[PDB]
């Protein structure tokens, strides 16, 4: 019921810049947001869980922020590794929603 | 470290039934909520339901409620999947992921699988 | 006796003592027990009885198949002595009906059982084991009392009842009895949008009502009734801890006075002490399903936004079905502050284990100490398996 | 206490609400329950109860087989708690017998149990739980009693029994008792034919029976009896609305003081609360056998031959097995005027459901309401093919 | 009534009559008996009554398996009617635990039940069937009370837990309560090592336990406590008739202070009247499991360091299992001292008995005699090949 | 509209039992009373007795009484006769009818079949 | 007299199982405790544990707890023992004697059998 519009559908960046992806919810999801990045050969890595939290051996480059309805995921310094999709997903309420994902 | 085996790809028709599975390894099992997302070309990421092996509780996307049929094997460490009645319009790759917060409702997704591509 | 007036306070919440536990569908593998559910825990100025709705059937008899189903003529608000099993032997059926609620109001108990068609339900009063009056529906959809026991001060008990929609804006009225008679009842006021399934206590001359928002609220609403003046109000509680199940995950500021939204239509009986600093909320572990049971204190939990936990005591593991929650305090006993008490009603079968047919219950009540004491989970204990 | 006396009329019948429905039957399936048949529903001072003949017998036991048989030195009256379903392990045996009756005086309570061989029978008569009174077989053919309680005014209790032909004229009595012992006994008189199975309540000093006219008859029979001149009378209920079953179709104008022709040497026990505008009759929906129970509002149904339904209330639908029904009230209830009850007994087993050998019955017992109340069916609720 | 008063001393002890015996396990092959242990015998002004720990299960249960276990939620306090099997149907469920002691005092009763974690335990104490005080557990390592009832002078009813290794030194406490409340504890003192499970009586205002020492003592350390100045002592029986289970062959000089060395971290709860000429011990006839059970005379044992029997009787032979033994007196019955009496758990099943899953007891409870009577045994009487 | 579809004739010897049907339609079998009527030259129209689907309830005209046995299969809507030691007097055109008034025994026989003869 | 037939000597690999017997007569086997030793050529006679005909009851020396089960045929009037798991150091001569005290725990060993050498 609550949508996430990860806005931005692509994104395009020199290596070294800092990039910042937008996802905004329709509902106050109170913090409860989280990104994840799925690698071209498929595989998904949980990024930062709870808005700001950083997940394990996650890339400190990557920061996490935001509140209420709007949150923003940012890469300060971009890396080959870093060309993936970005997905946000809330887990305010149940049934868990993502957004609709973010290729950079 | 935490492992997420699922099975391999599915070719098949529609009216089917196929079973997934996903072979858990790293961590106990009936500690967490074992999730499953359907990331469809066109749908992007949806999620399916949870299972959970301490009490074998689950829940279920109100949309895949009548198609999708979580079950698992303790015994194995195994969780598994059953789409019914299939049709191109469940055509994806299905993932597993593991609870953030083992069995509560929070933390992410922090361990997912490598998909299992069904095609009709 | 004589007409019992709330005089008495709360006593100092800081621990939970077990009080009874009647482990009834354990001895229901090899006994004469009754299929049950709502049930509630409710005393009398002699002694303090187990309270709920049978199935008209015994577990392991052939017609348990079906008992998920909520009315049919074939319930029974029946009471049976502390901690022992709703058996089909020393059962008193206290009325007939699928909705129920009844209270000791010093000299006599008042008990009363709806039960009919969804869309011409009725609502018939007893005092002193005698019918007294009676109550059709208003609303013509599922007339639905308590669920739990009612509080009276000087003779008055005042009953919450709801009748309409539970998926939206029902008729919810307070009525105010004594002596098996109305004295009037008013709709329900204040800022509670839908109210079913009320736990109330009494202390201080005044009752308070944790109910359940069904509709939009995952906070619960409250209903405090002045027992003499006969007025009431409603709002919900404060803290951001939520306490209905299904519910969203606990956020950072609650809402006062509009349900918490998240999620719709569903939740769960619930009940809570509302006592200022000393507070405490009580929940299914689990936001999805009624499993896991926790006491949680909140301090000024209905007033204050922002209200957190400080101290904690789990009743039922997250591994562990749990259920309807009630409040009562035996209202008779030789103290000076009311010792607040709860149960728990632990579900076994349908719909979360569906290798059986029947669905029932068995009920785990607690009581406030002043003292801190070590925990413990206190589980139904029946082995499905065994009953296959 | 003190001997009691029908000081109050009847209130305004306007609705029926549930009372009591032990669930037997279903209970039955996994639970020591005994075979019964001819129960009823009788107050005491301090509790009201239910009454019926056991067989000497569990439903789920080898000897119910065979329990379609109305006598034998195995049945015995016996009482149990509100309710409740007839335990092996919670009756009390009244009396020993194949015909009953019983009421409590305002004092103690009287029991009747008539038992023997059918040109050999006897009337043994308790009080206080102490045999009192004998009294042989009169006309040496099956000497049987009211099936039903009976009402006294001022330690006065009337019982008619009658011995004698059921397919003809019979040797009908009414006793009139006082603590035990016969104050005089005086042949039926008044228009009723044959005279059988009296479903009696009282109301301001004077008791009415309406009974079976087994014979002819497919009107019901009625006795006012005097308590306190001791002496009573006869006739039939006027209305064209037949009570009895089998009966004939509704004629549009009935007859008084004759049986209704149509159907003969068949009937079953029913009641009637005939109190002018205040009157309701009670049948079985089918014409045929013992299926449904509705109760009609027929005004002045005792003296209009014309009188035909104003209202109804339905009891037990066509599609299930009713049988006896009779009356009682709480003549010891707090109130203005006694509030009319009644029960029915419903019936499983042979003849109608063959596949199993027994015979019993399950009990739903319903009391009058001012209220316009909303109707629902009370079947038994046992599924039969569970038994075999 | 009245706070009593132990103002009697105790009869002179010739033989024993059998009192009263449940047969338990017989009966329990058929019928819906409930699986227990520690049980015990324990009066009221008006009528003694059987006391022991269920098991949430039925013996002929599938959940009974697994009942060789000690604790868990599912035990609770439990007493029945004099002599009678400990019924699904007819039992009190006191309170909850897995550890308990009971005692009236003349005016009302009070009832303690331990339960939860083994390192978080508590002591929740009942008052009148109403809960009044809770007692954490102190050194945090299975808190464990009497097993048996306690004794009251004038409203005072000592009783003594215990908190720590039962393998070592623990922290032994006399609690002295009064109507629910402490009025002091003190830690034991004299010279008993280890105390576990007393078995006390009273007689002539002081009471006198008999426990188990479980460290190293094979002779049983007695603790007597002064109800009114509220101090107790302790000491060991000095006879060299050893009474623990396991236990060393009988010496020919016993140990008036200190353990009796032989057996390590292990015994059983048992009683002993200690009057002088008037002494009886009881024991297991086996040193080396619960078997048999014999009462032998041996007088000034506990001061003499060299008694021996002088008289006997024997209970329960030694092919025959026994188990725990303890004492009470019906402290209301009319005379002019006080009749002892005791009883005997008789445990089948796991684990002298493998057959089966179960673990559960039968009660034979015996008085003293002034007459030389003549002996019998009383077994339990179950064949446990029945059960397989 | 409602039907009663009855069997085929039947010609038999004497102590022998043959068994009819009636099989209804355009109705609710379970809400009605099926009669069944005897139509003999000779006697003519004699009433047997009824079987009513909803509870299984029969009576029969007690001459009938031992000769006939009403019974149905709800499932196929179908209502059964069987008449036992049959001889020539019982050799006649059986008919099935419908209730006037559903449960109730008036409104006279509102449907009636083609009859089934019987000749013995 | 009494008499203690025991059974013949046994050879035998590690891990297996070996079990012997003990053939009371003389007296009432089931009022006597039948004791079960285990002379060890370096370990002199050790006692493993009793068996008590009249209700089965047993106790092992701790040492042996694991190793020795004891059970007997009161029809027979046979005792048996049964090591388990064998090694070379469970190879020598294993006797079984009769209570001095029958019941009772005392009164030395009254009467021996022959022994039973395991080789292991
Ligand atoms: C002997 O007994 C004593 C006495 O019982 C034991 O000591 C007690 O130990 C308890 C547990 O260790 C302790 O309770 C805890 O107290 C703290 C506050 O001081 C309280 O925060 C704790 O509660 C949170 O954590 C538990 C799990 O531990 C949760 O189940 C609980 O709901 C609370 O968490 C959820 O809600 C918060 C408030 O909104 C959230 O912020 C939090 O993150 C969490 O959220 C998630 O969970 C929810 C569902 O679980 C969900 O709805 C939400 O959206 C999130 O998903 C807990 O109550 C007692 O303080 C302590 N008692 C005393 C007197 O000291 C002692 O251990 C025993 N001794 C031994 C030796 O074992
Ligand atoms: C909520 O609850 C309320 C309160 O209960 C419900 O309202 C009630 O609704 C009732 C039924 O709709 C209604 O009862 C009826 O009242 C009328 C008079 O006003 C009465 O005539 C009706 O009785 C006849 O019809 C029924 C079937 O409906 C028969 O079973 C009954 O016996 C009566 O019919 C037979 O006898 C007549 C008299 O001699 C004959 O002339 C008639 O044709 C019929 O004869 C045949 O049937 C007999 C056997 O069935 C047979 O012996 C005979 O030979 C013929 O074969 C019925 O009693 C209440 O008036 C009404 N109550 C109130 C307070 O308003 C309400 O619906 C519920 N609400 C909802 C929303 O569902
Ligand atoms: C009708 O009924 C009457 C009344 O009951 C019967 O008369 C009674 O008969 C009883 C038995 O014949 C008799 O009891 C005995 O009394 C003597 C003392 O006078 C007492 O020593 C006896 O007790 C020893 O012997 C029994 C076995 O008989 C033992 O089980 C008991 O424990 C005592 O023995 C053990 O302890 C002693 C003390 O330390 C040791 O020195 C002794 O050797 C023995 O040691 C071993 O056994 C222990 C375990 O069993 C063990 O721990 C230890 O290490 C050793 O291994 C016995 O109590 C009553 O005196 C007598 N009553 C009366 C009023 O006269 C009468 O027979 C019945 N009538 C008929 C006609 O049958
Ligand atoms: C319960 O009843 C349903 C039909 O109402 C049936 O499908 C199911 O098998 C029944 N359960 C058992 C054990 O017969
Ligand atoms: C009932 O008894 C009759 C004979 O009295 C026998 O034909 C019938 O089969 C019996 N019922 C059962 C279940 O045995
Ligand atoms: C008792 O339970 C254990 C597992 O807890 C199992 O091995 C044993 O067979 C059970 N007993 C029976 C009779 O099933
Ligand atoms: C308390 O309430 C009113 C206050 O005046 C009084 O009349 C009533 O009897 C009181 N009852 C008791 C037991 O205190
Ligand atoms: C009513 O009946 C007679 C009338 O005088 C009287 O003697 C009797 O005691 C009365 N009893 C009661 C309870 O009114
Ligand atoms: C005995 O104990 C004290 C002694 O003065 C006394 O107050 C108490 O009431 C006495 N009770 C009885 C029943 O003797
Ligand atoms: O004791 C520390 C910890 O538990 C308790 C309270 O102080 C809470 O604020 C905190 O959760
Ligand atoms: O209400 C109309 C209808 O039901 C009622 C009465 O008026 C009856 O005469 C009629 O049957
Ligand atoms: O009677 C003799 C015998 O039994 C008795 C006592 O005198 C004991 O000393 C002795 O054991
Ligand atoms: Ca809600
Ligand atoms: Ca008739
Ligand atoms: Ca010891």
């Amino acid at each position: 019921d609550i949508e996430l519009t990860q806005t931005t559908s692509s994104l395009s960046a020199s290596l070294g810049d800092r990039v910042t992806i937008s996802c905004r919810a329709s509902q106050d999801i109170s913090n409860y947001l989280n990104w994840y990045q799925q690698n071209p050969d498929g595989t998904v890595k949980l990024l930062i869980y709870y808005t700001s939290n950083l997940h394990s051996e996650v890339p400190s480059r990557f920061s996490g922020s935001g509140s209420g309805t709007d949150y923003s995921l940012t890469i300060s310094n971009l890396e080959q590794e870093d060309i993936a999709t970005y997905f946000c997903q809330q887990d305010f309420t149940l049934p868990f929603t993502f957004g609709g994902g973010t290729a950079a | 470290q935490v492992q997420l085996q699922q099975s391999g790809a599915e070719l098949v028709k529609p009216g089917a039934s196929v079973r997934m599975s996903c072979k858990a390894s790293g961590y106990t099992f009936t500690n967490y909520n074992m999730y499953w997302v359907k990331q469809s070309p066109g749908q992007g990421l949806e999620w399916i339901g949870i299972f959970y092996p301490g009490n074998g509780d689950t829940s279920y996307n109100q949309k895949f409620k009548d198609k999708a049929t979580l079950t698992a094997d303790k015994s194995s460490n195994t969780a598994y999947m059953q789409l019914s009645s299939l049709t191109s319009e469940d055509s994806a790759v299905y993932y597993c992921a593991r609870s953030g917060g083992s069995y509560r409702y929070d933390g992410g997704f922090d361990y997912w699988g490598q998909g299992t591509t069904v095609t009709v | 006796r004589d007409f019992n007036n709330l005089t008495k306070g709360l006593c100092t919440i800081n621990s939970w003592h077990i009080y009874g536990k009647d482990n009834a569908v354990r001895i229901g593998e090899d006994s004469d027990v009754l299929v049950t559910r709502e049930p509630y825990v409710s005393c009398d100025p002699d002694e303090c009885r187990f309270y709920a709705l049978s199935q008209g059937t015994t577990i392991r008899g052939k017609h348990s198949n079906g008992t998920i189903h909520d009315r049919s003529q074939y319930r029974a608000l029946i009471s049976w002595p502390l901690s022992s099993p709703p058996t089909v032997y020393n059962s008193r059926v206290e009325c007939i009906g699928w909705s129920s609620t009844s209270c000791h109001d010093g000299k006599t108990r008042m008990s009363i059982c709806i039960s009919g068609p969804n869309n011409n339900a009725s609502a018939v009063i007893w005092y002193n084991r005698r019918p007294v009056t009676e109550i059709n529906t208003w609303a013509r959809n599922i007339l639905r009392t308590q669920e739990s026991e009612c509080v009276c001060h000087n003779g008055v008990c005042p009953v919450v009842f709801t009748d309409g929609s539970a998926t939206g804006p029902a008729e919810t009225r307070i009525y105010y009895f004594k002596e098996g008679k109305i004295l009037k009842w008013e709709p329900l006021a204040g800022t509670a949008k839908h109210i079913e399934e009320c736990s109330c206590y009494g202390e201080r001359a005044e009752i308070t009502c944790t109910c359940r928002d069904n509709w939009q609220g995952s906070n619960r609403p409250v209903i405090r009734i002045d027992p003499v003046a006969m007025t009431h109000t409603s709002q919900y509680i404060c803290s951001p801890v939520l306490t209905d199940n299904p519910r969203p995950n606990d956020p950072t500021v609650g809402k006062c006075n509009d349900p918490y939204p998240g999620n719709n239509n569903n939740g769960v009986k619930g009940f809570s002490y509302l006592d200022g600093v000393n507070t405490w909320l009580g929940r299914t572990i689990s936001i999805a399903s009624r499993s896991g049971y926790e006491m949680l204190k909140v301090p000024n939990a209905l007033t204050d936004d922002k209200s957190k936990p400080t101290q904690g005591q789990t009743i039922v593991l997250n591994t562990d079905w749990s259920g309807y929650s009630g409040s009562f305090m035996d209202y008779w006993a030789e103290g000076e502050c009311y010792r607040a008490c709860f149960y728990v009603e632990l579900i076994r079968g349908r719909p979360k284990e569906d290798k059986v047919w029947w669905t029932s219950n068995s009920i785990v009540s607690m009581c406030s100490s002043t003292e801190f004491l070590g925990q413990w989970d206190w589980p139904d204990g029946a082995k499905i398996e065994y009953f296959l």
